[PDB]
């Protein structure tokens, strides 16, 4: 009798899974040879792994148990198992997990107010909101605007600073309710949030 | 709005965020590890840095975008005691027109070598046996566990077959006794053993790992003394 041996490209490599992978799924099959013939019972090996992935012994299809979330975990050492009548083999697969676009951006800081004199010049920088988002390069890079826009206020883009564009009025309007929408840069499948900010101003005596 | 400008720092490739590669350990000094990370711009509408990069590991060459690995001095080791399964270095993208940051994660999967043999945990390993003992038990169990061989690889790589070498200065010993199982190591007594004509056995037992490729397989040997010691019975045999 000789031993059984896994087949699969992933123990020679790594396997992703994307973390938005839902439980209950097939994950992949493992696949072995044994010489002589004989049938064979997979399994999973680890306090960790067998918590994540159940193997059914004949088929040696795995599955999701719990949710993955590439938030908390995108690595995850997992062992698997697979015997014939004279003992176990076992080899390690190093499991990458994907990251999917599914955070929006947060707003830090809030609530965003601002009092400055009507008579603040063109070009004045009065405030800079922030914000972050946990997924990965494009998912996770921030675009702040105005919606609707305004004619008296424009926000940069990349930094989130907020500058006066025309000549202001006491007189006319004492105060503005902007909203700040920011964006994911994802490509596919983009995700945004809203802040309010409140921009009273002052008069002076002109 | 001309979006040419929005659409630098992105990737230009398909696929994960991540940019995740396969190299072997112990690999040499100045390794390609990515070619090119396939990145919108020009290190110029951009420019690219290297964070998270704990000793040093990856060189940037940032007009190719290229990820060399920095090794002179040590060895990429992932067997214990280093233990170095993976490095993860993000590669930052400052958009020079725009002012957006983009990180892009690289991941480097370091793959395990048969690079070391098994060694067993005594110099040597010894029972006593006594004759009357029946044909078929297992007379010793000392193999299995963690003082037989072990062999700080991963998988086939780091797991043992045992056999019973033919010993030239003790030609019975490998027919008085045998490994069943070789991923188990245990020894069974094939032949009733008799004190008053052998009193002493060499076996000679040897440890190869299990790598893929049999010509990168490596092997340790030990010694076996079995001492039988003399029986006496109520009844009419000894
Ligand atoms: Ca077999
Ligand atoms: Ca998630
Ligand atoms: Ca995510
Ligand atoms: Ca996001
Ligand atoms: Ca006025
Ligand atoms: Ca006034
Ligand atoms: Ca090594
Ligand atoms: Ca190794
Ligand atoms: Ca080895
Ligand atoms: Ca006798
Ligand atoms: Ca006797
Ligand atoms: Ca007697
Ligand atoms: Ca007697
Ligand atoms: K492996
Ligand atoms: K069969």
């Amino acid at each position: 009798n000789q031993p059984p041996r896994f087949q699969n490209y992933f123990f020679q490599s790594y396997l992703l899974i994307y973390e938005n992978t839902p439980v209950g799924s097939s994950i992949t099959q493992l696949t072995a040879v044994d010489p002589d013939g004989e049938p064979l019972i997979f399994g999973v090996v680890g306090e960790e792994a067998s918590r994540f992935f159940a193997v059914q012994e004949n088929t040696g299809v795995v599955w999701l148990r719990q949710p993955l979330d590439r938030e908390t975990k995108s690595e995850m050492q997992v062992v698997f198992s697979v015997s014939d009548s004279q003992g176990v083999v076992k080899d390690t697969v190093n499991i990458q997990i994907g990251d999917v676009n599914d955070n929006a951006p947060t707003f830090h800081n809030q609530p965003y107010t601002v009092n400055i004199p009507e008579d603040t010049s063109v070009g004045t920088s009065i405030f800079m909101v922030n914000a972050t988002d946990p997924d990965q390069g494009t998912g996770g890079s921030v675009l702040f605007s105005f919606q609707p826009p305004s004619p008296f206020f424009s926000i940069d883009g990349a930094r989130g600073i907020i500058t006066v564009s025309r000549l202001l009025d006491y007189e006319v309007t004492s105060a503005y309710q902007l909203t700040v929408n920011a964006t994911d840069q994802d490509k596919l499948h983009p995700l945004s949030s809203l802040a309010n900010l409140a921009i009273t101003l002052s008069d002076i005596q002109d | 709005s001309d979006d040419w400008q929005y659409e630098e720092c992105k990737l230009s490739r398909t696929g994960p965020p991540a940019t995740i590669v396969a190299i072997d350990e112990e690999s040499p000094n100045g390794t390609v590890l990515v070619e090119n990370m396939q990145i919108n711009g020009r290190a110029r509408t951009i420019s690219l840095s290297l964070r998270d990069n704990y000793g040093h590991w990856v060189i940037l060459d940032p007009v190719k975008q290229r990820l060399y690995l920095n090794s002179t001095g040590r060895v990429l080791d992932r067997d214990p005691p280093s233990y170095i399964h993976s490095i993860v270095v993000q590669v930052q993208c400052t958009n020079e027109l725009v002012g957006t940051v983009i990180l892009h994660e690289v991941r480097i999967v370091v793959r395990d070598r048969n690079d070391n043999p098994p060694r067993f945990q005594q110099p040597r390993y010894y029972v006593a046996i006594n004759e009357l003992t029946p044909v078929g038990t297992t007379i010793f169990s000392g193999f299995s566990g963690n003082n037989g061989a072990v062999d700080i690889d991963d998988g086939p790589n780091g797991q043992i077959e045992y056999t019973i070498q033919y010993n030239p200065y003790d030609p019975t010993a490998n027919r008085t006794f045998d490994i069943p199982l070789t991923l188990s190591g245990s020894v069974v007594l094939r032949e009733r053993l008799n004190y008053e004509e052998i009193t002493r056995y060499l076996v000679i037992i040897q440890a190869n790992d299990r790598a893929p490729d049999p010509k990168e397989r490596l092997t340790a040997t030990t010694t076996l003394t079995v001492d039988v010691l003399d029986g006496d019975d109520l009844g009419p045999l000894e």
